[PDB]
């Protein structure tokens, strides 16, 4: 337990602001590297068009759907279609949802994700409902429609990470720092009369002390006591976002050791 | 102390293609050439009835944005109703020689 | 102008002369004007020296004008290549054009002249005379599709039973 | 589309530089659209 | 021209070109479907009769791959359709037309196409994308870059012109142009950024970084350099990191104004046995210039040597930079309120001395220059004040500039900008001219109509006082406009007439070539030269060098030539040779260096005959100093015990040697003395250098040491000599014009056209007389 | 191994130049009035100011005992003893030129990866540096 | 189009094993380890703490060409020091680090409210 | 044509937003920039986002359409 | 045959030139693509150039060079005796 | 292309991951080389990006026109009252390592355009293809599978390069190669060869056993046959007449 240290500033449910302390750059950075590009998510993977007569293309609306975060929480529970038995997909690997829309009313009546409906077999679990964050109770403004028109599709859903595309990427900004005052000298302040009248003081200034104006440079220093902040697009609990990041990257190394041990046994 | 007439306003010696510059007095002469003559080959929205209009060739970004910085000129060549671009965030740096 | 005379000790120092310049060129008459240094009057036009002091001062005179040219830009160029050029410009006696009106009016095969200009007027005349190509020219050889004698294709590469019968 | 329909043309024997930018230019064409190829200065634009 | 000189040709391929900073010199990467789209036919061999069958299995969908398979009988098999059949048995005398690999030549061009190096040979390197990729470094040679640029690929059908291709034209050879005798390729942009900002003193690199950096080397050999400093931190220097990617043995010395040993400024250049010693490593270094570390690399450890120097200094300087950074921005361009100041002072002054002159003029007290009219002499004062006033204040702007600056960091390492562009940016645009003259009245006695008539002011007749930061106004707007409209109808007309050029001296000279008797002839066999550049040599192995005979003062010449051994004004010290008590009081001796010095004498009269402006510095075949340098440093001369050498040996070294440098190998009279002829100059080179004099005291030789370096002179100029069968005409048809397409008298192209056609009147004949 | 060289020295200035953190520092030794050194210093690591006195060594070799690219780098281990372990400020570069001023003096000049070292002083003092790599010690 | 799926940066492809280890005939007791479809994430880890080793003297990665998700590690311990020993040792203080890591960041959240 | 659904920049969120956008400029009387602090955009990269998007399917939605049902 | 120069008289220079080295070199890599008998050991090899390469080093290519005059004389010079130094 | 004449192509694609990040959090949308600057003097470039910085962060639209007091002092001023480096620079972190880039970055948005070109639509090769009727040459055009061209000055590069046999086989091997029958009496390809039954005759010579076959581009047959139908009589003949 005596090894990287903790602190969190301020937890919400769409930020975590927190001090990873003792320990190593390489390791934040990859903490974030990972964070940001390998934690599994659900989305929307491929979309059949039976009706469409909007204004819209059937590629612009597909892309528009893939975009659309869905819920994550029990995607360890999911099955890649890569490595599931079955011939396009099935209820253990995806899950299907459908949406129909229709110019009913005479003015512009407009599409969000709410409207679309669950049709596969969840079995039980805690993934495929779109992500509703905000006052109002719609999502994502997916499409507008004119009397007459009919916007009908079913998507199908499967499980991926942003490296293969962006649309699975279940976490946004990530602030990081380190240093605050520039006391490892990694950075040399571009200026014209004053460097510290010309650069505003970062806000993590507070937190570390000020240099003592007239020591010599600690050259012994390594940096160290970092300082993060994750936004969550709402796929995942930001919480889970840093626990399954941390998870991801163990196990990854946990996986570079098991190939070295296949390969010692021959 | 002669006047006789008074210009409505400079910036209206430049045409279509050169109103979208912004800030062209803070640039080479050459550039702005440069600039005019590609500004007609940016994709944006040509006309509103492409879905009703068949052309030989057309070209539609899907997410046009009007400029940061605007030209009041732009306000009469509706660039701000069929924007040819899109904002995108640059740094200008070195960072793998690519 | 400042020009670099040996000193009397042995260096080399730079002194102030006077020189004329003049706009318009009579060579041939002004020469023959008492006081100037008839061994260093020089003319931007190369004709007028070819015609007063032969064919060799001309190529001199040509060779300056065309090194000014290049020179005056800042960028240098190799003394053979400027050479090579104005060599060819003289090789025949007079100053010869690099138009269709001077090295092409030359005797160098008709599949060659003809691929610079005046094709069909230079074919007939050609048939005309009853011209003989000896095809030694890279146009000739690029016409007809065959290795012409240039880098490569300079030789003949032939082989050595005597040395076969001693690599064994 | 705006700046082809405000193009004009100048047909190029005659003694004179039409591809520069006169004086007189000034607020009548743009000073500086124009082609650059082997139209440029010839082609003006309003 | 349209179907015979040129036409279409198969087997090519054209896309746009992206730079890869991981590619070799000679590497291009090919798209994956052009590589499957172009084939080479490969012969079935006992080495390749297994690898030929799996790519034939393989098929034409997947690379490698195969897409024809022909019979000895001449027929062709299409694999496509084949299959049916099952895969097809190879036999011995079959060829396979199968995709183009790694590694396999190709000839890479781009239009217009120049010059020879416009066209070189690539090893083909199939990459993921849809564009071609290149070496930053070889992009000069070709006059490209990325902004949409498209290059044409050729690939070779035949063994034969496969290696001709791999030995001729492939990029490592043409590495030193012979145009100007000098590297066409270098460190160019970010990595010439990059080396400066790696070289400077402040910059130490830690033992993580240094790792990585010295790994990113692939010839590294796998030790690890001692750093610079040791405690209380172990860091490494720039310039110890860099000298990996140098290879051992390279020696380069230069120096700048003000340069000694200890560079206070850290300017010119020393490298000893491939460790940088002191100085900023820049354009003047590692670009394309006369003398650089190129030009000695590629000179004396070969072209493939140079190509892995290339691809060694950009990968070390690229992670370095892609790991410290490197901008720049507004804030670059902006001036201190005090400079600010002087500068709006200056041009101030200007304006006024540029009114007392009007004034004068307008009061008729002002006398013409000589030679001009009144109004003209009047023009150019105007024109002299503000162009000086333009200077001046670029000059203080450029001395506020900080070294963070980063126009200012770009433009000290050369890679892009100048002095004129941060003028330009930060204090004055300056005068706007057309055809070389203040803007004219387009109106009537005015330029636009905003002024009064008959106004003669900078600002009426286009002086821009602002800068680019501060914003034109409009009337300065219309003006530079009016300028840049200038430039962009020179440059098209230029264009065009370049071309039309260009073509026409390739075609006068198409049909030179240098036989195997050295003459230069034409296809009819008329004598051009009798002997290629009059001396013989190849401009590729011209190094410019300095004839120290010609120059110098009598007594300079005397204190360094001279030695005697009767006297005692000129005495030769003992310490300096083994035999130097025995060698005073010799006559044989003193007679061979009395012949020496009064051969040395005649050289001299000679050289200031030849050279009458002095002038000591020219194009010579063999670098005299390398060799010496490198005799030196790797025989390890003592420098203070005396060596072996007797002065017979020296003169009789030297005059032997004279003999073994042959150009002409006729056994008639008339080829020896134009042997004679050819060497006569680097015979003066040599003798001025390996003197007895300059030998026993200067360099202080052994006798191994001194029969190596004539050995090495000697196959240095065997190895200058130009080949038989090369293409001197088109090449300098090619020198001569591509210069012309970047081009009180006619000068430029309108010079260069009214000398290749012999123009009857000239627009501006004159005459110098003295 | 042994020391080629050793003395004290008055720092008579110091100047930063254009550089943030190395400085050319001009002393003169204090026992010999006709020896001097002019010493690039990277100040962020070990900061000199006028007036100070310099102890400065010369050596062949790190090791202790006298064993008179060489070998690869590694990093110290630990119980390591060399002579860095008695100075503050250590540095390892090449000589490139030795150079008679007048009758009797000689000037040495080093190069610590591009920080420069000239050395001028009697030759019955300065005999023993030779044309090869050495060890610069400096301790306050 | 010629754009490689994306799926190749980190799914193995047939015939292709993780790690390709090699040694090195530069140096003595040193080695070269190829990782497929593995990229900075793991190589700037897994040098940093091989750094961390006292028995390690030289530790570095490489990435020769970003269109290719591989990279290579090159490690040289001391004599009788064995490198796969080295990179064991890294690897599972990597894990322990991130163990405890993860202990820490749950038992700090736990004593938040807002969320 | 419409809000896009993700910010380029980051991936944050923004197509929810763009009718709330719109209400808070209307009703409220807010300037672009409250308004846009207001819905939670601190970064200037999905500020302009929302700032500088064009409703052109509005436009769209003016034409009759092609097919009946 | 008056345009044959007999040995003793040859003066051309002894050393091959770059394009008699690339046209000795392309051919004898197609030779030996079209299953010629190969005159140097191989310590394993596949590339025709490559094999070709390795016997111009050990010269044992059994070429000629016929080096043409503008005269229309000849000079043959063994690929074994022609010096390779380039 | 950017409003500045600032055009260029995408060198290669990198992930948010790989991209370098500010304090903040936001990653460029695209890297521009800073030595395109300082030469072109596209001072309007940076202006224009501080500009669009501080009219995202207020929430406003830049006013760019040409002639107006605007100025960078004041726009300076005013993204200094936003907590961001009055010159638009901010500290960096390196993607891979994380680390603090020495360099600070010219970091803000700017309006780009997407231009007409696309390398799909230029990308073509050919191995083999259709040959036009009239030359039997590689027909011109990319999207009929053309060839490209080999024109003078490249042929005048390869007579240059010394390159003999590779100019032969790309005016012969990768286009038009014909093989024709001459006699040798008359140099005139007017030789009938009835090749099943290995027969050859030159009407109007009266012979059969003296004729040749030569390798020609199709080119030079076709100018050659042209030149005798305008009266020219091209005789080709395989061997000398006249010594050198
Ligand atoms: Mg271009
Ligand atoms: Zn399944
Ligand atoms: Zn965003
Ligand atoms: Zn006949």
């Amino acid at each position: 337990s005596e090894g990287p240290q903790v602190k969190i500033r301020e937890a919400s449910k769409d930020n975590v602001d927190f001090i990873l302390s003792n320990v190593d750059l390489a390791m934040a950075n990859s903490l974030r590297r990972v964070m940001i590009a390998e934690i599994p998510t659900l989305a929307i993977d491929s979309v059949e068009v039976e009706t469409n007569t909007t204004v819209l293309a059937d590629e612009f609306i597909a892309h528009r759907l893939g975009l659309i975060p869905l819920q994550s929480m029990d995607i360890e529970q999911l099955e890649y279609s890569r490595d599931c038995f079955c011939e396009d997909h099935c209820d253990k690997c995806s899950v299907v949802l459908t949406l129909q829309a229709f110019g009913e009313s005479e003015s512009t009546t407009n599409v969000y994700s709410k409207d679309l409906v669950i049709v596969s077999n969840l079995m039980g679990r805690n993934i495929g409902h779109p992500i509703i964050q905000d006052k109002e109770g719609n999502g994502v403004l997916i499409c507008k429609l004119r009397k007459g028109q009919e916007l009908k599709l079913t998507c199908v859903a499967k499980k991926g990470i942003a490296k293969e595309h962006a649309k699975w990427g279940p976490a946004a900004a990530i602030e990081f720092e380190y240093d605050p005052w520039n006391k490892l000298k990694h950075t040399d302040y571009w200026y014209e009369q004053d460097s510290a009248k010309e650069w505003p003081q970062s806000k993590n200034c507070e937190y570390e002390d000020p240099p003592n104006e007239g020591d010599p440079f600690d050259y012994k220093a390594q940096a160290d006591t970092f300082y993060m902040n994750v936004e969550s697009v709402g796929s995942i609990p930001v919480d889970q976002v840093v626990v399954r990041g941390i998870d991801t990257l163990q196990k990854k190394v946990a996986s570079i050791l098991l190939a070295l041990t296949q390969m010692d046994q021959d | 102390t002669t006047f006789t007439h008074c210009e409505i306003h400079p910036s209206m010696i430049l045409g279509v293609a050169a109103s979208i510059i912004p800030f062209p007095d803070h640039n080479q002469s050459p550039r702005n050439t440069y600039q005019s003559a590609m500004g007609k080959q940016a994709m944006g929205v040509f006309l509103t009835n492409y879905n009703v209009r068949m052309d030989t060739m057309a070209n539609i970004l899907y997410y046009p944005q009007k400029p940061l910085g605007t030209t009041r000129a732009m306000e009469y060549l509706k660039f701000r109703e069929l924007p040819a671009g899109q904002n995108a965030i640059v740094a200008i740096a070195c960072y793998s020689g690519y | 102008y400042d020009r670099k005379v040996p000193s009397p000790t042995g260096e080399y120092v730079k002194e102030p002369e006077w020189v004329l310049e003049t706009d318009g060129v009579n060579l041939s008459e002004v020469m023959t004007v008492p006081g100037i240094d008839p061994t260093r009057i020089y003319t931007n036009s190369f004709i007028d020296i070819m015609e007063v002091l032969g064919i060799e001062a001309g190529r001199a005179a040509l060779y300056k004008e065309v090194y000014n040219v290049i020179a005056s830009d800042g960028s240098y160029v190799n003394y053979r290549h400027m050479a090579l050029l104005v060599d060819v410009m003289t090789t025949q006696g007079g100053l010869t054009s690099v138009t269709r009106h001077g090295f092409n009016r030359s005797n160098t095969g008709a599949l060659m002249r003809c691929s610079f200009e005046e094709t069909v007027e230079i074919l007939f005349e050609a048939g005309a005379s009853a011209e003989l190509d000896d095809c030694r020219g890279v146009s000739e050889n690029v016409i007809l599709g065959q290795m012409a004698p240039i880098g490569t294709g300079a030789f003949d590469v032939m082989i050595d039973e005597e040395s076969l019968v001693k690599y064994m | 589309t705006l700046s082809h329909l405000r193009r004009t043309n100048t047909p190029i024997g005659k003694l004179a530089k039409p591809r520069q930018l006169h004086n007189t230019h000034w607020g009548l064409v743009c000073p500086a659209e124009t082609p650059e190829g082997q139209a440029c200065g010839l082609v003006k634009n309003l | 021209r349209g179907n015979l000189m040129g036409k279409r040709v198969d087997f090519s391929a054209r896309t746009v070109i992206s730079g890869d900073p991981n590619l070799e010199l000679d590497q291009v990467g090919v798209p994956k479907s052009i590589a499957k789209t172009l084939t080479y036919p490969e012969v079935v061999t006992p080495y390749n009769i297994d690898r030929l069958t799996q790519l034939v299995r393989n098929g034409p969908n997947e690379h490698p791959g195969a897409k024809y398979v022909i019979r000895d009988s001449g027929d062709r098999i299409d694999l496509r359709y084949s299959k049916r059949a099952g895969d097809i048995q190879l036999q011995y005398g079959w060829k396979v037309e199968r995709h183009i690999m790694d590694n396999d030549p190709v000839l890479f061009n781009r239009q217009p196409s120049l010059h020879k190096m416009s066209m070189m040979a690539h090893r083909v390197k199939v990459i993921p994308y849809s564009t071609f990729r290149l070496n930053l470094s070889v992009t000069s040679p070709y006059n490209a870059d990325f902004d949409g640029d498209e290059m044409n690929l050729h690939v070779p059908q035949s063994e034969e012109t496969r290696a001709e291709l791999s030995q001729l034209c492939a990029v490592p050879l043409q590495i030193v142009s012979p145009q100007s005798n000098k590297p066409c390729m270098g460190i160019v942009q970010d990595t010439l950024c990059g080396i400066r900002k790696l070289t400077l003193r402040d910059t130490f690199i830690e033992l993580d970084q240094v790792l990585n950096m010295l790994y990113w080397v692939p010839d590294w050999d796998g030790v690890i350099p001692t750093p610079a400093i040791i405690k209380p931190k172990p860091l490494w220097s720039g310039k110890q990191i860099l000298s990996v990617a140098i290879p051992n043995g390279i020696h380069l010395q230069r120096f700048d104004e003000g340069t000694t040993l200890l560079s206070p400024k850290d300017n010119g250049m020393l490298i000893i046995d491939g460790q940088i010693i002191f100085g900023v490593v820049e354009k003047k270094t590692v670009g394309s210039s006369n003398g650089g570390l190129i030009h000695v690399v590629t000179r004396e450890k070969g072209p493939q040597v140079c190509a892995k120097l290339f691809g060694n200094i950009q990968k070390v300087v690229n992670f370095w930079l892609l790991h410290n950074g490197f901008s720049t921005g507004i804030g670059d361009t902006i001036a201190d309120g005090p400079t600010m100041r002087e500068i709006t002072e200056t041009i101030a002054e200007a304006k006024k001395k540029v009114l007392d002159v009007t004034k004068e003029a307008q009061a008729n007290l002002l006398t013409a220059k000589h030679g001009m009219t009144l109004r003209e002499s009047f023009e150019d004062n105007v024109v002299r004040f503000l162009n000086e006033a333009r200077d001046k204040a670029g000059r203080l702007a450029e001395v506020n500039l900080k070294d963070l600056n980063n126009v200012k960091q770009m433009v000290m390492a050369g890679s892009k900008g100048s002095f004129i562009n941060i003028a330009q940016m930060s204090a004055c645009v300056g005068q706007q001219s057309v055809e070389g003259k203040r803007i004219a009245f387009g109106f009537v006695d005015r330029t636009l109509p905003h002024f009064s008539k008959d106004d003669y002011s900078p600002e009426s007749k286009g002086f821009v006082e602002n800068s680019y930061l501060r914003g034109l106004t409009p009337q300065e707007f219309f003006f530079h406009a009016m300028g840049g409209r200038e430039g962009l109808i020179d440059t098209a007309v230029k264009t065009a007439e370049t071309g039309y050029i260009q073509r026409r001296l390739v075609k006068a000279l198409e049909d030179i070539m240098v036989h195997y008797d050295n003459t230069t002839r034409n296809s009819l066999g008329n004598v051009i030269q009798f002997i290629y550049g009059e001396d013989g040599m190849d401009a590729a192995h011209i190094e410019k060098q300095s004839l120290d005979t010609i120059g110098g003062s009598d007594a300079a010449f005397e204190k360094r030539y001279r030695v005697d051994l009767l006297n005692t004004d000129h005495t030769l010290d003992p310490s300096l040779l083994e035999s130097g008590s025995e060698i005073l009081g010799d006559l044989k001796l003193q007679v061979l260096l009395d012949e020496e010095y009064k051969q040395l004498v005649k050289d001299r009269k000679f050289l200031r005959e030849v050279f009458v402006d002095g002038e000591a510095n020219w194009p010579l075949p063999v670098n005299i100093r390398r060799i010496i340098q490198n005799a030196q440093q790797t025989f390890h001369i003592d420098h203070t015990k005396p060596s072996d050498l007797t002065i017979k040996d020296i003169v009789l070294g030297v005059k032997d040697l004279q003999e073994n440098l042959l150009v002409l190998r006729g056994k008639n009279e008339i080829i020896q003395n134009a042997q004679r002829d050819a060497v006569t100059l680097f015979c003066c080179l040599l003798r001025s250098r390996l003197a007895t004099r300059r030998v026993l005291q200067e360099y202080r030789l052994t006798k191994q040491a001194f029969d190596w370096v004539l050995s090495n002179i000697e196959a240095q100029f065997l190895r200058s000599v130009v080949h038989p069968g090369e293409m001197v005409g088109v090449l300098a048809a090619q020198s001569i014009g591509e210069p012309a397409t970047q081009m009180k008298v006619t000068s430029g192209v309108p010079r260069l056209k009214e000398i290749l056609n012999v123009a009857k009147n000239m627009k501006t004949p004159s005459l110098t007389v003295y | 191994s042994n020391t080629l060289f050793d003395d004290i020295f008055q720092v008579s200035e110091v100047d930063p130049g254009r550089y943030n953190k190395v400085c050319r520092i001009e002393a003169a030794s204090t026992t010999q009035d006709q020896c001097k050194l002019t010493l690039d210093i990277n100040v962020e690591l070990f900061p000199v100011a006028a007036q100070d006195s310099l102890t400065v060594t010369i050596a062949s070799s790190l090791n202790l005992e006298d064993t008179p690219a060489t070998r690869s780098w590694r990093p110290p281990q630990a119980g390591d003893r060399s002579l860095a372990d008695d100075y503050d400020y250590v540095m390892y570069g090449t000589a490139y030129k030795f150079e008679e001023v007048s009758k009797d003096l000689i000037a040495v000049y080093y190069s610590f990866g591009g920080l420069l070292m000239r050395l001028e002083g009697n030759y019955r003092n300065l005999n023993n540096l030779k044309q090869e790599n050495a060890y610069l010690l400096i301790r306050r | 189009m010629n754009a490689p799926d994306r799926f190749e940066l980190f799914l193995l492809g047939e015939g292709e094993s993780k790690l390709k280890i090699d040694p090195d005939t530069k140096a003595p007791n040193a080695v070269v380890i190829t990782f497929e479809k593995e990229d900075h994430t793991l190589g700037n880890l897994i040098r940093a703490e091989l750094l961390n080793d006292r028995k390690v003297l030289f530790a570095a990665y490489k990435v020769e060409h970003p269109f290719f998700a591989r990279f290579k590690l090159r490690i040289q311990t001391t004599e009788g020091y064995d490198p796969k020993d080295a990179l064991k040792n890294a690897c599972n203080s990597i894990i322990n680090k991130l163990g405890a890591l993860k202990t820490n960041f749950e038992t700090e959240w736990n004593l938040q409210t807002l969320a | 044509m419409i809000v896009p659904v993700r910010c380029f920049s980051c991936g944050k969120v923004v197509g929810d937003k763009w009718e709330s956008y719109l209400n808070l400029l209307q009703e409220d009387e807010l300037d672009e920039g409250t308004a846009l602090s207001r819905l939670g955009l601190k970064r200037y990269c999905c500020r302009r986002m929302i700032l500088t998007h064009v409703d052109l399917i509005e436009k769209f939605l003016r034409y009759n359409p092609l097919e009946k049902r | 045959k008056e345009k044959a120069i007999p040995k003793d008289q040859r003066a051309t220079t002894p050393y091959m030139t770059k394009y008699e080295r690339a046209r000795i070199l392309g051919t004898r890599a197609l030779q030996i693509s079209m299953n010629a008998p190969v005159f140097v050991d191989l310590e394993g090899e596949t590339d025709p150039l490559r094999i070709a390469m390795k016997e111009l080093a050990e010269k044992k290519i059994p070429l000629v060079i016929r080096r043409y005059l503008p005269d229309g004389s000849f000079e043959d010079w063994s690929v074994e005796e022609l010096i390779v130094d380039l | 292309a950017s409003r500045h004449g600032q055009k260029g192509t995408i060198g290669i694609t990198y992930r948010r991951e790989d991209m370098p990040f500010t304090a903040e959090g936001i990653v460029p949308d695209l890297i521009i080389n800073p030595h395109a600057i300082p030469s072109r003097m596209t001072v309007a470039h940076l202006i224009e990006c501080l500009l669009s910085k501080v009219a995202a962060l207020s929430g406003n639209e830049g006013d760019a026109s040409p002639f107006t007091d605007i100025t960078v002092e004041g726009i300076s001023k005013l993204l200094r009252e936003h907590g961001y480096q009055s010159r638009g620079f901010e500290v960096m972190y390196n993607g891979h390592t994380g680390k603090k880039l020495m360099a600070q970055i010219f970091f803000g948005p700017t309006y780009y355009q997407r231009l007409r070109h696309m390398v799909d639509d230029k990308i073509h090769a050919r191995a083999r293809g259709p040959m036009q009727v009239l030359t039997r040459q590689p027909v011109e055009g990319r999207s009929r599978d053309g060839g490209l061209r080999f024109g003078e000055m490249e042929r005048d590069c390869m007579i240059a390069h010394g390159a003999a046999s590779f100019l032969k086989e790309r005016l012969m091997e990768a286009s038009d190669a014909f093989r024709v029958h001459i006699c040798g009496i008359c140099g005139l390809m007017t030789v009938i060869a009835k090749l099943n039954h290995n027969q050859f005759e030159c009407k109007g010579c009266d012979n059969k056993i003296d004729i040749y076959q030569i390798h020609i581009p199709y080119a030079a047959k076709l100018l050659f046959q042209e030149l005798m139908a305008m009266n020219i009589t091209p005789r080709l003949y395989t061997d000398r007449s006249r010594d050198f």
